[PDB]
This record gives structure tokens, C-alpha cells and sequence, in this order.
């Protein structure tokens, strides 16, 4: 359960790239692929997590986060960041209001999503370690 | 806005 | 100028404090005293913003705000802190989700709400700058 705060720790250092990153995507998908998930195995990668795949997760009672669904339709992503992380059938959710907003970083890095990503999951490999 | 939101404030150490 | 990112910088450096600070006043009073606020003048510190208030504001600023009403009806407390940061004529949206939650928060930093009231107001004092 220490990869918890382990991710909790790169999410706080690293809100602007998540920011960036979670707006870029969304500007090409919507909801329409699902949440944004960081699967942390075999190595940290991201992943879209349809609702119907959310919701069947989260009624294993190893994770039962009250009304997440709800929370998942209730983000306005014009303002804030969520996705869930995932390990070992876990999941932790991953939520935040940015400064500054999440469509200002993703106009601040430009359109290159693919290497915001590889970035991103670089920086995973080292800092979410068992 | 301001006017009209309320302080929260320690009970504080009572003598 | 600078507050914005200052407060987020705050807010990020204080996640688990200021978890465990919203969810000791939940267990006090639900909602029945409002929506808690930084208000930053004239120096920081925390207000309750009842709704009455919040939906004042809104209809004042030709309802930009009308996000944050709905945010505020939809918190999930066992899981996300929600806080309305007060600056000069603007506000900001505090809202994440920390690790642990914020019920485990307060029972981990083991200070009562006076304490983290304290604290925390030391803490924003200087270097939040409005």
C-alpha cells in the first residue's frame, strides 16, 4: 500500500505536467475513452479506464470510494484534474484544482502531448518504486 | 463576499 | 500578482494539515456552517462562507461562479477537501484529493482543530501576498 503515497507525493510535484497532460487529452477525447488511470504495473503507465470498468473496480471491497462515480461526472476539467491510480486491483484517486488552470499548462507546453507523456512516465519508472 | 463570511477562530487556551 | 500561485504553493506543501483541519470542522458541524474559506485580508485565515453568501457572490459576478455551487453540493468529505480560496476580488477553487483521506488525516496528526487553526494561519502568515 506504500505505492499510495508514493504516488501521492509525484502527483503534488508534478500538477502542472499532470495538468497539462489531463487537458490535452481531453481536448481530443472528452469522457468518450473513460478516466484517465496510471496503472503502476508491470511499470507506471497511463491507461483510459471506461465508467462501466471504473464502476466494477470500485465495488470490490478493497476499494468502495464513496460515490465515486459521481465525483468521476462532477470534475469540471476546465478547472480540475482527476484521474485514478491502479495498483494491484487498488484504486486511489487522484484529484486536484491546479494553478493555473489545466487548459493555461497545456498552452504553456505546446502541442506535444506524446512527449509530455513519455516524460511523465519516465519520471514514473524512479519515483513510484517498490 | 467578504462581509458576509464568518471567522473561524480557536476556542484558545482559557485562563 | 503572485497570491495565486503562492496559495496553491501553500496548499500543496499542506495537503495532510489541511485535510486534517476540514475534516475536524466536518465532524463539528457538517455543512451547517458553510463552505470553508482562506480569505487572505487582511491577513490569511480561515472563514466558513454559508451558502447564502456564495450564491451572493455568484449572482454579483453574472454567474461565472456557477460551477462552484454545484462543487460544493457534490463534495465527497470522506474523500476530497473543498475549500474556497477568498483573494482580491477573485476567488480560487481548492479541491483534492489527499493520501490518506482526510478522515485518517486527522486522526494521524493527532491535533485538535484549535491546533490546526493555529498552525496553519502561522504558516500562510507572509507568505501569502495579496
Amino acid at each position: 500500500s506504500k505505492w499510495r503515497s508514493q504516488l501521492d507525493r509525484f502527483v503534488k510535484e508534478n500538477q502542472q505536467d499532470l495538468a497539462a497532460l489531463f487537458w490535452g487529452l481531453w481536448l481530443e477525447n472528452g469522457d468518450s475513452q473513460g478516466t484517465i488511470g496510471i496503472d503502476l504495473q508491470p511499470t507506471p503507465h497511463f491507461v483510459y479506464c471506461p465508467k462501466d470498468a471504473v464502476e466494477k473496480l470500485n465495488n470490490n471491497v478493497e476499494n468502495r470510494l464513496q460515490e465515486l462515480l459521481g465525483i468521476i461526472e462532477h470534475n469540471q476539467p476546465e478547472i480540475e484534474v482527476l484521474m485514478i491510480g491502479i495498483g494491484k486491483g487498488e484504486i486511489k484517486l487522484i484529484q486536484f484544482a491546479p494553478e493555473p488552470p489545466p487548459p493555461v499548462c497545456f498552452e504553456q507546453v505546446g502541442k506535444d502531448i506524446d512527449g509530455l507523456l513519455e516524460l511523465l512516465e519516465q519520471r514514473m519508472s524512479g519515483e513510484i518504486v517498490v | 463576499f467578504r462581509e458576509n463570511v464568518n471567522a473561524i477562530r480557536p476556542f484558545g487556551r482559557r485562563p
